[PDB]
């Protein structure tokens, strides 16, 4: 080609590149960039540390791992904390809160009031009254002791008495 | 010479912390009182399935191993070298000398005479347990430097094994061989078997003890 | 203060089958894994 | 919810299970390892001749 | 329902109860609850 720079267009040198994927039966090589994004704590997210994927809430914790450990499980084998892959640093993983929620009844013969039970649920993630089976919403703490009437359970019973 | 293994060639089997439990494992080991030749100063040997290797001295004679299948040119084979310099990592197709060494001026390295095709590069008394495996197209290095009181025999005692490297290479392998520093100026080899295993796991997270569960009705 | 088994037995009974409960969520009976999203990652619904 | 799991009109005094209750995730994350390889393609995109 | 048309002669595995094709997952779709049949015939002298 004796190319010159007075050449009209269609006879001026273009340079090429002709890349060629190519996939023998390896065992892998190179792949697109994996972008990520900032790490959110105490709160119940969908987490993925390079493929350990899950749900519940992350906090930081008083584990020292092996510098070649990746990732901690209990007894059972669930994953129970986690290392993350930029900051070095291990979290403990928390499943979200979850429960069986309960109505007390006076008997629909008697009134339509209820009574709700949170099991073993702190009461904040839901006048209110904090029991060791869990938080109960629509029912008054007395300081009196009568028979069992209705058994919420760790000791407490409900009852409708005088009205409420 | 043959000697016997007591509890040695223990490796980490996964990335998995764990606290103080027995955790039970089926993978590749090196069985409990085990028939380990004994080397001195060398010959090629197989690798058939992963090999434990350890090492005893105070200067550095033992220099890295050389792989492969054929050890030649016509097929791959990896290369591990270190020099009085640090490691060199290498996968060509080589032509290695039957005999392959290097020298101790401080002059070496009459260990091959090709490096065509290069496919992976990288540059940069005691007792040296190295575990080697390859699975998958991958090369899993697992090793341990634990300081002994003597010199140049295999004591007892129990020290798992980090892993240390993972290349993905793709390389066949079917025969191993060995690297010293002459003179101008002692070494096992085990293999592994699939075997079951029940590790006891420290509070740190570390393997303490184990049971070989093939050895005798106790275990 | 130096002979309870019989109510150790009945803890150890219910540990031992609530362990044996949990363990199970980690077999495949005959399937790719046994992670629902590795079967929704790898498959199409069909 | 009471009358509808058990099937009546009327319900008689007692603690009934109802439901399940479970807090939702509110967003999701990803981690990942840091980059370092690149891998420079300003030598062939970007040769002198 | 009677749906009518013509395609190429390629994808008549295209029109089945569940699956995935340029033809199948931009132009038409069956789901995979399918109940009905499916009649081919050439036509390229018409
Ligand atoms: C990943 O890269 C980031 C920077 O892109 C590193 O963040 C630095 O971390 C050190 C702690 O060792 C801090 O003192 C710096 O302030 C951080 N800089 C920035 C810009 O964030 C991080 O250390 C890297 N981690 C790894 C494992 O490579
Ligand atoms: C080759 O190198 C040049 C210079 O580093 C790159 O040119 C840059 O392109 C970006 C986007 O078009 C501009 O914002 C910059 O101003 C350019 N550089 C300069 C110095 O002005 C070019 O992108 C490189 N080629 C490739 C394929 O990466
Ligand atoms: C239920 O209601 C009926 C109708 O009002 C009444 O006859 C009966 O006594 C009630 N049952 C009680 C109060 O236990
Ligand atoms: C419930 O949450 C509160 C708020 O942090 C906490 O102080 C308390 O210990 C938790 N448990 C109980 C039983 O109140
Ligand atoms: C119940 O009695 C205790 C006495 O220790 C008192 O502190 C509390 O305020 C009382 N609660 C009510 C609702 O009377
Ligand atoms: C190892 O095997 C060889 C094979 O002949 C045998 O001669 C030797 O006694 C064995 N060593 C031990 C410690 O069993
Ligand atoms: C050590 O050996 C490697 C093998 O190629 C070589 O690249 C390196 O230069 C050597 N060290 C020195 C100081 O030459
Ligand atoms: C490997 O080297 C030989 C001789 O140098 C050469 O003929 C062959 O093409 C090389 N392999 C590849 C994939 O280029
Ligand atoms: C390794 O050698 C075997 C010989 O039986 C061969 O079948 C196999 O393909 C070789 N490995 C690879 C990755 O080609
Ligand atoms: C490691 O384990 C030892 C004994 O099990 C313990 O005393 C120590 O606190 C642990 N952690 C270290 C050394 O960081």
């Amino acid at each position: 080609y004796g190319f010159q720079p007075t050449n009209g267009v269609g006879y001026q040198p273009y340079r090429v590149v002709v890349l060629s994927f190519e996939l023998l039966h390896a065992p892998a090589t190179v792949c697109g960039p994996k972008k990520s994004t900032n790490l959110v704590k105490n709160k119940c997210v969908n987490f993925n540390f390079n493929g350990l994927t899950g749900t519940g809430v992350l906090t930081e914790s008083n584990k020292k791992f092996l510098p070649f450990q990746q990732f901690g499980r209990d007894i059972a084998d669930t994953t129970d904390a986690v290392r993350d892959p930029q900051t070095l640093e291990i979290l403990d993983i928390t499943p979200c809160s979850f429960g069986g929620v309960s109505v007390i009844t006076p008997g629909t013969n008697t009134s339509n009031q209820v009574a709700v039970l949170y099991q073993d649920v702190n009461c904040t993630e839901v006048n209110v009254f904090q029991t060791r089976a869990g938080c109960l919403i629509g029912a008054e703490h007395v300081n009196n002791s009568y028979e069992c009437d209705i058994p919420i359970g760790a000791g407490i019973c409900a009852s409708y008495q005088t009205q409420s | 010479a043959y000697t016997n293994s007591f509890t040695r060639g223990v490796y980490y089997p996964d990335k998995v912390f764990r606290s103080s439990v027995l955790h039970s494992t089926q993978d590749l080991f090196l069985p409990f009182f085990s028939n380990v030749t004994w080397f001195h100063a060398n010959p090629v040997l197989p690798f058939n399935d992963g090999v434990y290797f350890a090492s005893t001295e105070k200067s550095n004679i033992i220099r890295g191993w050389i792989f492969g299948t054929t050890l030649d040119s016509k097929t791959q084979s990896l290369l591990i070298v270190n020099n009085a310099t640090n490691v060199v990592i290498k996968v060509c197709e080589f032509q290695f000398c039957n005999d392959p060494f290097l020298g101790v001026m401080e002059s070496e390295f009459r260990v091959y005479s090709s490096a065509n095709n290069c496919t992976f590069e990288y540059v940069s008394k005691n007792l040296r347990e190295f575990v080697f495996k390859n699975i998958d197209g991958y090369f899993k290095i697992y090793s341990k430097h634990t300081p002994i009181n003597l010199v140049r025999d295999l004591p007892q005692g129990f020290s798992a094994l980090e892993p240390l490297v993972d290349l993905p290479i793709g390389i066949n392998i079917t025969r191993f061989q060995t690297l010293l520093a002459l003179h101008r100026s002692a070494y096992y080899v085990g293999y592994l078997q699939p075997r079951t295993f029940l590790l006891k796991y420290n509070e740190n997270g570390t393997i303490t003890d184990a049971v070989d569960c093939a050895l005798d009705p106790l275990s | 203060s130096s002979a309870l088994g019989k109510l150790q037995d009945v803890v150890n009974q219910n540990a031992q089958a609530l362990n044996t409960l949990v363990k199970q969520l980690s077999s495949n009976f005959g399937a790719i894994s046994s992670v629902l999203n590795d079967i929704l990652s790898r498959l199409d619904p069909p | 919810e009471t009358k509808c799991t058990l099937k009546s009109f009327t319900v008689e005094k007692g603690i009934y299970q109802t439901s399940n209750f479970r807090v939702q995730p509110t967003e999701s994350i990803v981690r990942f390892p840091n980059i370092t390889n690149l891998c420079p393609f300003g030598e062939v995109f970007n040769a002198t001749r | 329902y009677a749906d009518s048309f013509v395609i190429r002669g390629d994808e008549v595995r295209q029109i089945a109860p569940g699956q995935t094709g340029k033809i199948a997952d931009y132009n038409y779709k069956l789901p995979d609850d399918f109940t009905g049949c499916v009649i081919a015939w050439n036509s390229n002298n018409l």
